């Protein structure tokens, strides 16, 4: 029984991994969404 | 922590169930303190015989 009570916390411990892996996923997805900023190509049109 | 200190419990109760077959041959009529006092009773029986 507290054998596979192990195997239910270390699958908690993995869940609580791929929580931040997704958070990092989407936070650099959305981040390479935006090509630039809008105040990044307003400084582009500025030096122009 | 809580596997490890059940298999402390294990193994306690596999050494007082080694203690309980010990006490066990120990406490049998037919121990070897039978064995000792049979052969020798029947070795000088035998002798004599």
């Amino acid at each position: 029984d507290k054998v596979m009570a192990e195997i239910d916390a270390d699958k908690l411990a993995l869940q609580e991994s791929r929580h931040g892996a997704q958070s990092r996923f989407d936070s650099f997805n959305t981040l390479y969404d935006e090509d630039v900023n809008a105040g990044e190509k307003q400084a582009m049109d500025l030096y122009l | 922590r809580e596997a490890a200190v059940l298999q402390k419990n294990y193994l306690e109760t596999q050494q007082a169930q080694t203690q309980a077959q010990l006490a066990f041959l120990q406490s049998k009529f037919s121990n070897a303190a039978l064995y000792n006092w049979l052969r020798g009773r029947l070795s000088a029986i035998y002798y004599q015989f």
